């Protein structure tokens, strides 16, 4: 029925988009060879959003990686359902950007997005009616931030009234990786606000501290975070694949819960989220998981609401439940934290059921929550911004490359007025 | 990818009989050349099972080349690699730039050439020299001309050696020293700085040494850059290129002169009676007792620190272990730079060879950093060349190959001019 | 014989200098105008269409 | 603003029937494709290979085919009070630049007198549709009033409200 094409971008998107067809395949019973072996006839009836019946029996993704590395398309080829991608999709470069997000937007980025956007082309073509466009990327990088930003705003200009998403993780400064992050990082979003339709904004402080606490991991490698990840944004499309007493798609979701246009940075979480020792010990309720929904440190980004205003929030609930449950348990966690939610719009949470759970529990949740709060990250980058394009300092691998000055003053510009209508709004 | 890597005088070349030896007991390799795909950055394959290193030694007196050609590694290096010229430079800067060299580095570049048009996306190059002595200083600067004018946009590593502050074996070498740097400054695009004392220093505390060659010292060079390599060569969780150190770790396109440190260089007895983890070796990546340069970041402040990580490394902790770092106040980072660190780790462990010093570990970490104690090192040069120069000793034999007083002193204004520059942007 | 081989190869390097390629840069040229030409007559349609 | 098109109404519609008949070349009341190709040449201006057809297409709507004196005046009469109608007047600028001329080359002040009539508008308004000043006339003809009528319509249709929108701030 309606389709999602997925695109993955950089070294992280590409990992992150491994496990997520690793664990949707297992939802839908198609074995790493590529063949279905499932039992109930609603697992057949919707994988056309995801993936092509090739010939006998054969259900290959519908995905695209994309990079500038040779590394990592090697790595996806290596380890298991890496034989389910069709070859032609692996778009690749092979000189690389080097976290330069000048050589992934106008070096590098030249050459390689309108080979990308053949593929891409050929995917959204191959369906009937296009519900949306799925990218995974990051924002301190380079062949993440710059070869995905340029690719998604040529999308917009191709096909511009269908939606989009892009799952980004973002730079902060106590998990710092490159030293160029805050270049990067001003410069994508810059791009974000007049591109993508909405952003989902992640960070890795976030994701340590939910395996430090709440999985109680000891060693919590790369394999990990990305299953984390996986399991949100198959939340978000559950309910194009199977039916339930109240459907919510990409559309529904997005008119809901954007009041203004360019306000579209969101903070997630994901519910139930439990420890090994304490799996036993739990119940499962729509209470139970409500409050562990809506706690500050289960969100999925290092910027606390508590420390602001809700505008809109979204809850994605799965399983078979009852919608009293859902309807009075968003009405009491309004009702008691009363100024936590704005107050020129009533019942700021829209709640929806779909009645397949996740293969192995009970019951879950997805929460989508639009705060106000998100204006710390912004700032929390743009000072840092500021501070390095006072001295010019990193500045003629950028300049020397096709950037100008006035790009960064634009950069500061936009940032500055999101931070301020963000304030104002609030 | 690949990348070629070439040997300039007797301190480059020995340093190049450590690493190929490094190299080939790692992938596996017998000294003659044979397998009893990772190989491909360096090795070139002949399609008859035989393996030949990416490498072109040369200088200008045929003994330290010749023993090469006898070793056990005859076989392994193609014969027309090992460059020899007839006679030596003879601790003479004009000597080998201008006299010898003119006739030399013209047979080393068409050959050069070759070994890139073998290579398909070849990353850059990666020179090995000492400015102390007349074939490194003088014929390396006038290679690194020709470099920077065939190719530009690649990149070219250079892991030269500095003179000593205190320990020196020759007498002309602060001139040798000034005049070089001041062509390796606008070629090279990453120098990394190795001193011969510093070096001394960690064999003799950390490996417990108290006899050591000129063996150790490149034993454990080859060791820095095999970590540095292995992101090249193998997979890890998180990995760098080449390319990535041009643009995160050097702010002005003249500041370009980085601290080198490795861990853990430790014999085989503490190993046995010490723990290995993630935190400790961050710790002692930037205690100035393993340094490979005598400066002291302490000093000094940084603009912006490298960190390759191999072996069993997860990366919770690498990023724990950095945070640590920042909250502590022994050292300080720029003003203008909020976040001064650039991570990266690799699964695979460095390997040992037989016969060295160091011990199997299960972990390590090499640290590339950029500071500002590299200026005291550039200004206390600068004292003693000018102690001599005013009264014109030893300048008669460089003049009298064809040179004159100019380049003297306009080459001394303008590392002298480089001092200003670091204070400025320090500030 | 000096004098004669450094000749030849400053005539190998004025031969190698890179030069002008006229019958393509034309070709550009021409390939961007029918490009804009295109763009043009594209928003007319659309208009058309509304 | 009613008086202002009554009294145009009254006087155009002697000149309106002579406009016609001056058009037709066969002396006959219907107006074949044929014709206006030659009524271009008259002003001094070139067709398109499609323009045509789609002139005759758009304003007849009763019938197929050539076009009728009665689907003249409902084509005037619709088009003169379709303001907010966003409808076709690809025939109707024709016409009104040859009931408007009176000169055999063009008409130079007398935009102002089509201008206020459609409405007061603006000189700035004015600066839209051609380049006209106040105090300099300039020569005319008929290319230079059909395309730029022809633009401007397609330039208003264009614009409309999707992220444009613009509310009062908070
Ligand atoms: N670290 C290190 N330095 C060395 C080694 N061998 C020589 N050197 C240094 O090289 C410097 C002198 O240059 P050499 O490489 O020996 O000689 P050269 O550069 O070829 O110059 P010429 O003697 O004129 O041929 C000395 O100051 C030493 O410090 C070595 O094995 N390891
Ligand atoms: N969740 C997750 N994040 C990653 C992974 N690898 C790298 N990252 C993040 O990516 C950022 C660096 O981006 P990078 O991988 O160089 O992006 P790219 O070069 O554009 O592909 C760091 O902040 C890391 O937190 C991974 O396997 N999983």
């Amino acid at each position: 029925m309606r389709e999602i094409v997925h695109i993955q971008g950089g070294q992280c998107g590409n990992q992150i988009g491994a496990k997520f067809w690793e664990v949707v395949s297992d939802e839908h019973g198609i074995d790493p060879t590529g063949t279905y072996h499932g039992d109930s006839d609603l697992q057949l009836e919707r994988i056309n959003v995801y993936f092509n019946e090739a010939t006998g029996g054969r259900y290959v993704p519908r995905a695209i990686l994309m990079d500038l590395e040779p590394g990592t398309m090697d790595s996806v080829r290596s380890g298991p359902y890496g034989q389910i991608f069709r070859p032609d999709n692996f778009v690749f470069g092979q000189t690389g950007a080097g976290n330069n997000w000048a050589k992934g937007h106008y070096t590098e980025g030249a050459e390689l997005i309108d080979s990308v956007l053949d593929v891409v082309r050929k995917e959204a073509e191959s369906c009937d009616c296009l519900q949306g466009f799925q990218v995974c990327h990051s924002l301190g990088g380079g062949t993440g931030s710059g070869m995905g930003t340029l690719l998604i705003s040529k999308i917009r200009e191709e096909y511009p009234d269908r939606m989009m998403l892009t799952f980004s993780v973002v730079p902060s400064p106590k998990v710092s990786d490159t030293v160029v992050e805050p270049y990067n990082a001003t410069l994508s979003v810059h791009q974000l606000v007049e591109n993508a339709d909405e952003c989902m904004v992640l960070d890795n402080e976030a994701l340590y501290d939910i395996c430090f606490r709440t999985l109680k991991l000891t060693t919590p490698t790369f394999g990990d975070l990305n299953h984390l990840i996986s399991a949100v944004m198959s939340g978000i499309t559950c309910c194009l694949r199977f039916p339930g007493q109240l459907n919510a798609d990409l559309r529904k979701l997005a008119v809901n819960l954007i009041p203004f246009p360019r306000l579209h940075f969101f903070m997630v979480g994901f519910t139930p989220l439990t420890s090994r020792g304490s799996q036993q010990y739990r119940a499962l309720t729509v209470p139970e998981l409500t409050q562990q929904m809506w706690d500050a440190k289960n969100m999925m980004c290092a910027a606390d609401p508590r420390h602001g205003r809700y505008l809109t929030a979204s809850a994605l609930f799965r399983g078979r439940m009852s919608t009293k449950e859902v309807d009075e348990q968003m009405l009491n966690v309004q009702n008691k934290n009363s100024s936590y939610f704005v107050e020129w719009i009533p019942n700021n949470v829209k709640s929806s059921v779909c009645d397949i759970p996740p293969k192995g529990l009970k019951m879950s949740a997805t929460f989508i929550g639009n705060s106000t709060a998100i204006q710390e990250m912004f700032k929390r980058v743009s000072e840092q911004f500021t501070a390095m394009f006072r001295r010019k300092a990193f500045l003629h691998w950028y300049t020397g490359e096709g950037m100008d000055e006035m790009e960064f003053t634009e950069a500061e510009s936009n940032m500055n007025d999101l931070v301020s209508e963000y304030q104002q709004y609030q | 990818r690949e990348v070629i890597s070439i040997h300039i005088g007797q301190a480059g070349i020995q340093v190049g009989n450590a690493c190929w030896e490094l190299y080939c007991l790692e992938h596996g390799i017998q000294p003659d050349g044979q397998m009893p795909d990772a190989f491909n950055t360096f090795f070139s394959e002949t399609g008859a099972g035989k393996h030949v290193p990416r490498c072109i030694f040369l200088d200008l007196e045929p003994t330290v080349v010749d023993e090469v050609r006898t070793g056990t590694y005859r076989q392994l290096f193609h014969p027309e690699q090992l460059i020899s010229g007839k006679e030596d430079a003879a601790n003479n800067f004009a000597r080998g730039h201008y006299t010898i060299g003119k006739e030399i580095v013209d047979l080393a570049l068409d050959r050069i050439r070759k070994l890139a048009d073998n290579c398909t996306g070849l990353q850059g190059f990666l020179v090995f020299n000492a400015v102390g002595g007349g074939t490194g200083s003088g014929l390396g600067s006038l290679l690194l001309e020709r470099l920077s004018v065939d190719y530009g946009k690649k990149s070219k590593l250079g892991f030269t050696v500095y003179p000593s502050p205190q320990v020196s074996t020759a007498v002309v070498e602060p001139y040798n020293s000034v005049l070089s740097t001041h062509s390796l400054l606008e070629h090279t695009d990453v120098a990394v700085m190795l001193d011969n004392e510093a070096i001394y220093d960690i064999c003799r505390r950390s490996l417990d040494i108290e006899r050591p060659t000129y063996t150790n010292l490149n034993r454990l060079i080859a060791q820095v850059i095999s970590s540095l390599t292995a992101s090249l060569r193998f997979d890890g969780a998180l990995n760098v290129d080449i390319t990535e150190f041009q643009t995160n770790l050097v702010p002005y396109p003249r500041i370009h002169f980085m601290l080198s440190s490795y861990a853990p260089i430790i014999s085989a007895e503490k190993a046995y009676h010490e723990q290995l983890s993630v935190a400790e070796i961050t710790n002692a990546a930037f205690e100035p007792a393993s340094m490979m340069v005598k400066c002291d970041p302490r000093h000094g402040k940084y603009m912006a620190c490298c960190l390759m990580y191999r072996g069993d490394v997860v990366p919770k902790d690498v990023n724990a272990s950095v945070a640590t770092i920042k909250t502590k106040r022994t050292i300080q980072f720029v003003d203008w730079c909020p976040t001064g660190f650039k991570c990266g780790i690799n699964y695979q462990p460095p390997t040992v060879v037989p016969g060295g010093d160091l011990a199997k570990v299960q972990r390590a970490v090499c640290m590339i950093s950029n500071s500002t104690a590299i200026g005291e090192i550039f200004s206390r040069l600068d004292h003693k060349f000018d102690l001599m120069y005013a009264k014109r000793a030893f300048v008669h034999w460089y003049v009298g190959e064809g040179m004159e007083e100019g380049e003297f002193s306009e080459a001394r204004e303008d590392l002298a001019a480089l001092e200003k520059d670091f204070e400025e942007v320090g500030a | 014989n000096v004098l004669n081989k450094q000749r030849d190869d400053t005539t190998d390097a004025s031969r190698l200098t890179p030069g002008e390629l006229s019958e393509e840069q034309a070709y550009i040229q021409q390939l961007q105008d029918e490009m804009k030409q295109i763009d043009e007559e594209l928003v007319e349609a659309e208009a058309k269409n509304r | 603003a009613a008086a202002r098109e009554r009294y145009a109404r009254k006087n155009e519609q002697n000149e309106l029937e002579r406009a016609f008949n001056t058009i037709d070349s066969k002396g006959d009341k219907k107006i074949d494709a044929e014709e206006l190709t030659e009524l271009f040449l008259r002003l001094g201006h070139k067709p398109k290979r499609g323009e045509v057809e789609d002139m005759i297409w758009e304003v007849d709507e009763d019938c197929d085919g050539c076009i009728s004196l009665l689907e003249f005046q409902t084509l005037y009469t619709r088009c003169r009070d379709d303001k907010t109608g966003y409808e076709p007047r690809g025939l109707f600028n024709v016409v009104e630049f040859v009931m408007n001329d009176k000169n055999n080359q063009g008409f130079i002040t007398l935009e102002e007198a089509m201008q206020i009539m459609y409405l007061r508008y603006g000189r700035a308004e004015l600066d839209m549709q051609l380049e006209q000043v106040f105090g300099t006339a300039d020569l005319n003809s008929g290319k230079i009033l059909t395309l730029t009528e022809f633009l401007h319509c397609l330039h208003t249709n264009q614009v409309k409200q999707l992220l444009n929108r613009v509310t009062a701030k908070t």
